[PDB]
């Protein structure tokens, strides 16, 4: 529990920080690499744009995601785990190939 | 004690409150074969800060120009702002004013001016004491009985103040 | 005349640079006050915004007016007369109580 | 009396400067409270966007007010007293609670 | 009371101003945390964009919130309570989740 | 020891904590004649940092108007956004 989730935006963890393997090889130091890859939590449900019968959301919960990290994108600590909160357009991919 | 040129000794005696301070503008004199400004039965505005915004002291001013007794304003920093709009005033006779600089600088002339206040039975006019200046009614005012101002010279003929908080003001600087 | 007044637009007189009288009382030196308030010269008879039948202009020629001084208002001397250009969506009021 | 109300506009007194009696007991100094409440004076009647017949503004003139200040509302002196135009959304609240 | 809530926009308390209780533990110095949670106090009812009938509000007052602090969101001390106006589209989430 | 123009020694013996500081404001004198401000009955503040903020300081301020006892400010630095409001 939050209090809602918002209309038109997702909720979703950052896949990981550091995939620590890198190349399945070496041990990498700091890279500081925060992934652009995600998991999403939860859902706005519709889209009300253009005065019309709510849209629905291009997909669904419980896929991991790929997304663009940008200013519409928020970092919010829901209860202990850090959760990114921004529109479902700001994705800009899942699993696509 | 001064040099003075001419041979023989002179005593010269001033008479009431004088400050060392001139007309801001030349245009502000109203009796040019004097070359001095002579205000008869002014009101005194005792003004605090840098005022070059008749823009916003306009409604006492207005009520100066209804009432039609001439006004001296004392004051530390003015533009043309003021001076200009004075000679529109003054030269074409809508109003009867004239313009002075504060003496000294500091503190010091902040006391002065109280002391100026107590004597034209008027109020040292302030932001920073409590006042919006442009606020101010015309019986929070001083008034005295006729003003002359030169280039260098400011003299001021017999407040209206108090006499009992004249010599209060006078026992209090004494302490 | 100009050679015909633009779609949208209205010209104006500006209704005065200083009421010399301030509060009706003290002769004012450099105020340099540019009134707001204007007098409507010409309309632009319509608006074709939405791809609609020309939506007529909001009021008429020859009332007064009180503008928005503006990039869109322009100052042109038509003839001998200055003239402000705008659209007729720059001006704030005409008497509104 | 100004000429008109604008279009879509309201004109509204500020409702005070200084409700001098801070929390209701010390006596401000300089605050320099320009209260963002007001008082409604006039309202510009519809609203003519989308092409459409002309909306009704969303309430009437008379009540109290509370905007924003913006570059939007413009200081008019109108007459001799100051009054506040703005679009009638630049507005905040009336009184919701 | 107020003076109306506006219309699209909704009132809300800021939720709290430090949970005291770090990770439920330490007792916090100056973290300065302003909390993006919040609680609806009012609703502005509908939103008549698109020309077209007042589309409800998303959802409705006295539900907590969660909202991106934004220029948006504006500082209003209405009576003694402190309380923040916004559109209702400056939400980030309710509980969703 | 200190010199005294007064060509006789003379001794002064200061009573209690004093601090050689002065009131801020000439305004804040409420004993003209003394020229010196006497509360009778103070509370004390004992502030922290620099404060121009009444602003800020303000609910304390409201329970001393209330309280009706006079008040003493120590404090770093004060603008005239207390002392006008003060006065």
């Amino acid at each position: 529990m939050n209090i809602r989730p918002l209309h038109d935006r997702v909720i979703v963890k950052r896949k990981e920080v550091e995939t620590k393997s890198a190349g399945g090889i070496v041990l990498t130091g700091s890279a500081a690499a925060k992934s652009t890859r995600g998991e999403v939590l939860a859902v706005g449900n519709g889209r009300i744009l253009e005065n019309g019968e709510v849209k629905p959301l291009d997909v669904k919960v419980g896929d991991i995601v790929i997304f663009n990290d940008g200013y519409g994108v928020k970092s919010e600590k829901i209860d202990n785990e850090e959760v990114l909160i921004m529109s479902e357009s700001d994705i800009l991919a899942i699993v696509e190939a | 004690v001064e040099d003075g040129t001419g041979l023989q000794d002179e005593l010269d005696v001033v008479e009431g409150m004088q400050f060392d301070r001139g007309y801001l503008s030349p245009y502000f004199i109203n009796k040019p074969e004097t070359g001095a400004v002579e205000l008869e039965s002014p009101f005194i505005l005792l003004a605090d800060k840098k005022i070059s915004n008749i823009r916003e002291m306009l409604p006492v001013l207005e009520a100066v120009a209804k009432a039609g007794k001439p006004l001296l304003i004392i004051a530390e920093d003015v533009e043309g702002e003021a001076l200009a709009t004075l000679v529109v005033n003054t030269m074409r006779g809508i109003v009867k004013v004239a313009a002075v600089k504060a003496p000294g600088f500091g503190d010091r002339r902040k006391a002065m001016l109280q002391d100026i206040a107590t004597l034209t039975g008027g109020t040292v006019i302030s932001e920073e004491i409590g006042m919006e200046l442009e606020k101010a009614t015309l019986e929070d005012l001083g008034q005295a009985k006729r003003v002359v101002i030169n280039k260098d010279t400011t003299t001021i003929i017999d407040g209206v103040g108090e006499e009992a908080a004249i010599q209060g003001r006078v026992a209090q600087i004494r302490q």
